[PDB]
């Protein structure tokens, strides 16, 4: 797809004018190669001296580490936008990289505003080999110690596979690990059974989008929303940026990138806060985006991706808000009448 | 140079699939240049893995360049903690120990000595991060604290103030990890303010004991370093061995060699870095080599060097396991044949007091700033502490009173019976004292 959105851009996306810079639409797709798209930009940074190109991707990680370090070693923000090829990428070293993605605290923080809405309580922290996913257990344990969030403990970990996921149960299930390993996961699963529906499972990561019946994945807001949509948001953070450093002398270049680190010097402390196309987009030293929107998406018997639910503001808003968990959907589950009677029942 | 690269393939090929071997690579001073003459080796040679020993003064292109198409490399010189983790570099690899294995020295130096206390100078670099996370978690397996775990700023002037709140604290022990740079501005302040002798004892990395030992170490610092660290630089032949053992090991298919033009990533990439961590070169050669956790092998021996006689010497190595100090006495910076303390007394406790009636009476002071003395009811001097709190709830800021009665009494008489030096100090608000929430967090 990478002619394809080269062509989507260039025609498209150069007519496009959301907004100061001496030429905003003034961009170009080029084309996998690291070695020839490393020596285009290097071409276009002397030649355009442009303040920052947006960068589309389309494979579902390896990109975003050079790009990172491209970034760095020209001095230049490149902002990342198209989820895919540039997930997070928690650690950075001094460089400007302001990626669009989500990062994993705040797809756990959701889910777990979800799981307390609809009182799911009763809970498991599955997961793979270690792709370096302490962080994430670490992350699901502070917000586990709290009021009413704590559940069942659970553990990281083919027929062997199989048995260790089925020992633990709990019906829910959170699921942490790569598509490639993910895959055998998913086998074992449906080969114990637990994938129908009387189980609900939530994969959280850098999955983004035998599937079980009850499946919830949060990814980043707009994740549906076209190119043309997300090359504008690009275009405009740049232009926030440039009306953000426009605050003092605006006549400050990268001396040209460095073709032919040394400046040591990163771009966060002016570009801090921006406001466009409503939301909340506003970046942090780490690269990603301070409170940004979420949407909670479902997956139903049709193999469609539906918004349940959407974060915003630290404010959750979702449809089908069903009062009651459903809870032997799989008993241990009683539907309990009563009334009012002021000396037995007291309601406040 | 190539020279040494030819002599260490060459033997790897002799020591025993089609045409194995290597094609050494050049550095370059800008990375650009960098990355794409790698591109063009690993597109022609199309080897399995990459070794790099760059001593700049970068291993950063060449593992974010095996990142694309996962193809392992295998990285000789640098020890930095940002290496460690395989979220970012998951296809580096190395053998020598990461700078969190000083810390895991550091504790058992420190449990070695009977020591139990410290002052965690760490600079705010990531790998003083690791490095103060690292130690915290191995203290706390051990149920221990580590006191102040006061924070540093890389290339900063003026960094007394750090000082000056760790000498006000009991403990007397300071455990350094920072940069050249860093180490030389700290020990050049710590020698102005006297807190280089006496009590104090001063335990640092490598990178430390070599920065500070160029400029301004004092001759009182216990400096550890890697047994075979220059060894390291030139040690291929280990590296060329357990890379041929690893794919000796080992349903495969050859890496990628188009570097124009690529998007898939090597199947047996992964296969091929989890055999590689079951590989066990135990060849002895440079000492056992062993891969641990990810990324890193933790089998490499650690020396301790100190200053005395403005030189570095060696006081003995660490087995692995547990120190092995049996060189000459150690000379501390006080002189002393002796480990000086790491804890020392503070006879100064402060004393909180609430307002209780029947136990603690409050009174304001006169306007000398005495309040009247009384007599008791059999007739004898009332002792009253002249204690400092809130007027109101006025100044509402300190005002000092002077406090009197059955919990006073008492403290007066502990502080004879065991050598105080108390200084009451009345609650900054009228309370006693409960567990109460907020944000989520009881405690
Ligand atoms: C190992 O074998 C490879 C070929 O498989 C050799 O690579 C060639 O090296 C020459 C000289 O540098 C180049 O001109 C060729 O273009 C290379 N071809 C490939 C396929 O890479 C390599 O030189 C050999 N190295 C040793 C140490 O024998
Ligand atoms: C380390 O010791 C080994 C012993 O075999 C030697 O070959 C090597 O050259 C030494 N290190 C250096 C770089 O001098
Ligand atoms: C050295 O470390 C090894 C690690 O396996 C251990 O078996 C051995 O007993 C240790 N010896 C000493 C003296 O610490
Ligand atoms: C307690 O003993 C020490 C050591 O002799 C002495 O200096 C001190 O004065 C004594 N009591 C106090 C704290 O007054």
């Amino acid at each position: 797809p990478a002619y394809a959105a080269e062509a989507a851009r260039l025609g498209p996306a150069v007519a496009a004018a959301v907004r100061g810079l001496d030429v905003r639409p003034v961009a170009l797709v080029l084309n996998s190669d690291p070695r020839s798209l490393v020596l285009q930009l290097c071409d276009l940074l002397s030649g355009l001296r442009v303040h920052g190109v947006v960068f589309e991707d389309d494979s579902r990680p390896a990109v975003a580490p050079i790009l990172d370090f491209l970034s760095a070693q020209t001095s230049l923000p490149i902002v990342a936008v198209h989820g895919g090829a540039a997930l997070v990428l928690t650690p950075k070293e001094g460089s400007t990289f302001l990626q669009l993605g989500s990062s994993t605290e705040q797809q756990l923080q959701v889910i777990f505003e979800v799981l307390e809405e609809y009182d799911w309580t009763s809970f498991v922290a599955v997961t793979t080999r270690a792709p370096g996913h302490r962080a994430f257990l670490s992350y699901i344990e502070v917000l586990t110690d709290g009021s009413l969030v704590g559940w069942e403990h659970r553990g990281a970990l083919e027929a062997v596979l199989s048995a260790q996921l089925r020992s633990v149960s709990a019906q829910i299930r959170l699921l942490f690990c790569a598509r490639e390993e993910a895959e055998p996961v998913f086998r074992a699963a449906e080969e114990a059974g637990l994938t129908g529906s009387g189980y609900v499972w939530f994969m959280v990561g850098p999955q983004l989008a035998p599937l079980p019946a009850g499946l919830f994945a949060v990814r980043s807001a707009g994740w549906r929303d076209d190119l043309a949509r997300r090359v504008a948001a690009g275009v405009a953070v740049v232009a926030r940026g440039a009306q953000a450093l426009l605050r003092d002398y605006g006549f400050l270049p990268e001396l040209g990138h460095d073709c032919r680190t040394h400046r040591g010097e990163s771009l966060h402390r002016y570009f801090m806060n921006i406001t466009w196309d409503n939301r909340d987009y506003s970046f942090n030293e780490d690269g990603f985006l301070v409170n940004p929107s979420l949407v909670v998406i479902s997956l139903t018997r049709d193999r469609t991706w539906e918004v349940v639910g959407s974060w915003e503001q630290q404010t959750l808003r979702l449809k089908y808000p069903l009062w009651s968990r459903y809870g032997r959907f799989l008993t241990q589950h009683l539907t309990v009448a009563t009334l009012e009677e002021r000396p037995f029942v007291i309601v406040e | 140079h190539e020279q040494m690269f030819r002599e260490a393939v060459n033997q790897a090929n002799k020591r025993h699939k089609i045409q194995l071997n290597a094609t050494s690579v050049t550095h370059k001073p800008n990375a650009i240049q960098m990355a794409l003459s790698v591109c063009e080796d690993l597109i022609s040679s199309q080897v399995y893995a990459i070794l790099v020993s760059h001593p700049p003064t970068t291993p950063t292109p060449v593992s974010y360049t095996a990142g694309f198409y996962r193809i392992p490399v295998l990285g000789l010189t640098t020890r930095m903690s940002i290496y460690s983790d395989k979220s970012i570099h998951l296809s580096f690899l190395r053998t020598v120990p990461p700078y969190s294995h000083q810390s895991s020295v550091w504790f058992e130096m420190m449990r070695v000595y009977s020591w139990n206390h410290i002052i965690l100078l760490v600079s705010d670099d990531h790998e003083g991060r690791a490095a103060q996370k690292r130690l915290e978690t191995l203290l706390e397996e051990r149920e221990s604290k580590a006191e102040k775990v006061l924070q540093f700023d890389p290339g900063t002037k003026n960094v007394t103030a750090l000082l000056m709140e760790a000498k006000e604290l009991e403990a007397r022990v300071i455990i350094l990890s920072a940069s050249e740079d860093d180490a030389a501005t700290v020990y050049r302040a710590a020698a102005m303010l006297n807190m280089t002798g006496s009590g104090y004892v001063w335990l640092v990395g490598e990178r430390e004991i070599s920065g500070n030992a160029l400029r301004y170490a004092p001759d009182g610092i216990l400096g550890l370093q890697l047994i075979n660290g220059k060894n390291e630089s030139a040690h291929i032949s280990d590296a060329v061995g357990v890379v041929a053992q690893a794919v000796h090991e080992l349903n495969i298919t050859d890496p990628p060699r188009g570097c124009v033009g690529n998007t898939n990533i090597w199947k047996t990439g992964p296969l091929f870095k989890r055999v590689l961590m079951s590989s066990k070169y135990a060849d002895g050669v440079t000492g056992r080599v062993e891969f641990n956790e990810d990324g890193d092998r933790k089998f490499a021996n650690y020396s301790i060097m100190n200053l005395q006689n403005r030189k570095l010497v060696q006081v003995g190595i660490y087995n692995g396991t547990h120190v092995i100090p049996n060189d000459r006495k150690i000379i501390w910076p006080g002189g002393e044949t002796e480990k000086p303390r790491g804890y020392q007394m503070s006879t100064r406790l402060k004393i909180v007091t609430i307002h209780q009636e029947p136990f603690v009476y409050v009174k304001p002071t006169l306007s000398d700033g005495t309040c009247k003395e009384e007599f008791t009811v059999n007739g004898d001097p009332v002792k009253k502490v002249i204690c400092t709190g809130p007027n109101d709830t006025s100044p509402r800021h300190t005002v000092p009173q002077c406090c009197y009665g059955f919990c006073i009494d008492l403290l007066i008489k502990l502080a004879r019976t065991m050598n105080f030096t108390y200084e009451v100090h009345l609650v900054a608000d009228g309370k006693f004292g409960t567990q109460e929430r907020v944000n989520n967090s009881n405690k």
